[PDB]
């Protein structure tokens, strides 16, 4: 999954740093656990 | 509240105005983090 | 800079009130969120 | 990982340093971090 920018666009340098600096302060991380395990009211555990 | 956050077969409600609710709302253990995130998820509302 | 962004939860999921809110308020997700760090930090306006 | 990090039975080990223990190291997923407290927490040393 990347950050689809058109052949020649400006965004091209600066996005690709903001995604770096996002994973090297986890920040990309730090958003997936929080948005699929709040959501992760049912619990597979609930079933079982 | 260990047995019961871990198992969502339970709901837990307190009162709509009141020391109770407001206590899970400024909390920050973790046990107490993920009821307050259950209490908010509340379809229908668990609150009296 | 106009963001293209696809509806599919949770990546863009629709608010409670999307008919009352709008733009940028009407929708939350993951890449929204995701605009939200990059355009921060690249500084620019961007429209969902 | 979500049935290896919710339960101790079992031992949790990488090599001595390789892209793998870094990559537990500077993760923020809420498993994979559950996991890094663990790796840490080996006695005796869990890593080869
Ligand atoms: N009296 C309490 C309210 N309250 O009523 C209950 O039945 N539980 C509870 O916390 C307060 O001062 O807020
Ligand atoms: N080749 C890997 C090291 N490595 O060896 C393994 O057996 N697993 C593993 O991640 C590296 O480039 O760090």
């Amino acid at each position: 999954y990347g950050i689809a920018t058109p052949k020649g666009s400006s965004l091209g340098t600066p996005v690709n740093l903001a995604v770096l600096k996002l994973s090297e302060q986890g920040v990309l991380d730090k958003l997936k656990n929080k948005w699929w395990y709040d959501k992760g009211e049912c619990g597979a555990k609930d079933s079982g | 509240a260990e047995d019961l956050s871990k198992q969502t077969e339970i709901a837990y409600g307190t009162l709509d105005s009141g020391s109770t609710k407001e206590f899970f709302r400024r909390s920050k253990i973790a046990v107490f983090d993920k009821m307050w995130t259950y209490m908010r998820s509340a379809e229908p509302s668990v609150f009296v | 800079v106009v963001v293209t962004t696809i509806l599919e939860s949770p990546y863009v999921m629709m608010k409670k009130n999307h008919e009352m809110l709008e733009g940028n308020e009407r929708y939350e997700g993951y890449c929204v969120d995701l605009a939200a760090e990059i355009a921060k930090h690249c500084g620019f306006k961007y429209k969902l």
